[PDB]
């Protein structure tokens, strides 16, 4: 009787990583630099890549 | 009760015919590729002159004195004949060819010899730089299996 | 009556239950429809069941992909593909149940 | 093809996080399509972005599509600036393409 | 252009300066606003 | 009588009802029409009916 | 085949907008077919839009048909204008297209 109809599962769930995970297990990859202003690049003990720049955590 | 003869013999020419199939489609591919060889060749005369008048190989056609454009030497199963940097590779037409070797290519280029150059002839070539060449490695080269036995020149080759 | 699984697909309802005889399990049987099945799809799910990869209870016989043609009918909302199975469990000198566990797979509608 | 000078340093990253890295220095705002490729690394000096970019998608990474605001992009090394001074670039381009070959 | 129904003034190769419609505090007023071309940028 | 549901394609409507037996049926489906269909052809909207994706 | 100058800076847009534009601005009234191609990137200066337009054509778009009153088209990069003031530009016809190649 809804299966027939429409179906979507929305997103209102956790997914926040790096502030799950201790600053001295992160490791820096890279930096970009141009007019887009400087980001880092850093990786998770898990093995992701993120890309954060100054004012942000 | 009797008629099998005209049937067995309608049968065997049918089946003579699929077995002649494969003989006949690489005997005849490779002999559209053995003339991609020689709208290749014949052009060897201007690239050598070039290269041993000037002592630098051919960077186009034109340089090279041969018809500008490269689908100026193009033929029946040849769809043209580019000269780049003294290689001379050739590719093959569209229609009128075998089934696996259409816009299929091979090259032909030399190497100085010190008052002279040697040719060689094989699958598609890039020049890196006056004595020095490298497989165009990209898909497009003529399969092995119709490469005459004189034409099997690797890369490297001296 | 009480039931045991009940696992959905928003097309189909495969369900995993059990009825007091012969008779229940043919009153519930009736109540929805009655069908002759026909050219079966295999897929994953089938072996994920004798995987036992995809928890449920293995006297159950598998699958959830076919083609139905309408036997006879009730509920004119459901699609009962057949009464897939049904074995009555004795029990032991432990404890009873004696009832006949059974499995149906149903598309309802829309 | 045009930007602010940069240096590129990246030590085994994902080509969606330099992408990405790329887009929040104002080069865009660069999307990939979901899989593009992998992990990459190269070491730029003084190169603007645009052409580090450029020869980021040579290296492993992708070919780029601009829509105009955002660009899609779809599926050490180092980077130095020679001056040439006295003769033209482009005289240099048939010696240059003959040291490649096939690299 | 818009919902404050911003009229297009000018127009510059890099930039476009409209005139749009704001509730000031409670007053309809104009708001001389300039359309920058899109490079990288970001805010909240 | 009143019957389910009605979806039309200005060429055929395909109908939905219900009727009250082997009578009121028969006098609605005299009032139409009788006719042996042959070559039937298959249509994506049948599976959209097997699918439940097209509401019926 | 001959306008006012104009600078054309189309950053990721859809040809059919181009095109539009390009009629709003008096060079005839343009109209394509309906889907045409799609987006495409171009920045030009100094250009006459009749060339601009050719010039939009070959790298990505259509081929333009005029009925007189209405034209209709069916299915960063720059625009430098060269002064050449001493020799005549056909002589460097055979080495501009030489440099081209299949580019």
């Amino acid at each position: 009787d809804e299966l027939g109809p429409v179906n979507a599962n929305p997103v209102a769930a956790c997914n926040e990583p790096l502030c799950s995970f201790d600053l001295d297990q992160l490791k820096l990859v890279a930096v970009v630099t141009g007019d887009a202003s400087p980001v880092a690049m850093v990786e998770d003990p898990a093995g992701r890549g993120h890309i954060v720049r100054r004012n942000t955590r | 009760f009797t008629l099998i003869e005209l049937m067995i013999v309608i049968a065997i020419v049918g089946i003579l015919a699929a077995v002649a199939l494969p003989a006949y489609q690489d005997y005849t591919a490779r002999a559209q590729v053995s003339e991609a060889i020689l709208l290749a060749e014949g052009q060897k005369s201007a690239v050598t002159e070039y290269y041993l008048n000037h002592g630098k190989w051919p960077e186009n056609n034109t340089s090279a004195g041969v018809a500008s454009s490269p689908t100026d030497i193009k033929g029946k199963y040849v769809k043209e004949v580019e000269v780049k940097n003294g290689v001379v590779t050739a590719t093959m037409l569209s229609s009128g060819v075998n089934n696996e070797i259409k816009g299929k290519k091979l090259s032909l280029w030399a190497r100085r010899e010190n008052g002279s150059v040697k040719w060689f002839c094989g699958q598609p070539v890039t020049r890196t730089d006056d004595d020095t060449v490298a497989d165009a490695k990209d898909g497009k080269e003529i399969d092995t299996k119709h490469l005459p036995s004189t034409c099997r020149d690797n890369f490297d080759a001296k | 009556v009480w039931v045991k699984t009940f696992s959905e697909n928003n097309n189909a309802v495969s369900i995993d239950g059990s009825a007091v005889s012969h008779d229940e399990v043919a009153e519930f049987m009736r109540g929805l429809n009655g069908v002759v099945w026909t050219p079966k799809g295999m897929g994953r799910l089938v072996d994920r069941r004798r995987d036992s990869k995809t928890a449920r209870v293995e006297m159950l016989t598998s699958d959830a992909t076919i083609e139905e043609f309408p036997e006879a009918q009730v509920s004119p909302f459901f699609k009962n593909i057949d009464l897939q199975t049904a074995k009555q469990v004795g029990g032991a000198q432990v404890g009873v149940p004696i009832l006949v566990e059974f499995k149906i797979t149903m598309t309802s509608n829309y | 093809y045009r930007g602010k000078r940069v240096s590129f340093e990246f030590k085994d990253i994902d080509i969606q996080n330099l992408l990405r890295v790329i887009a929040e220095i104002s080069k865009k705002n660069i999307v990939v399509a979901d899989d593009v490729s992998g992990k990459v690394t190269i070491r730029l000096r003084n190169v603007p972005w645009d052409q580090a970019l450029d020869l980021v998608l040579r290296t492993k990474a992708l070919g780029k599509e601009e829509f105009g605001n955002i660009i899609r992009i779809a599926p050490d090394l180092m980077v130095n600036l020679l001056p040439v001074n006295y003769a033209v670039a482009a005289d240099m381009a048939a010696r240059v393409k003959d040291v490649l070959s096939e690299r | 252009m818009g919902r404050q129904g911003g009229k297009v003034t000018q127009i510059l190769r890099d930039s476009v300066t409209v005139t749009e419609v704001f509730s000031g505090n409670g007053e309809i007023i104009k708001n001389p606003v300039t359309l920058q071309l899109k490079p990288d940028a970001k805010q909240d």
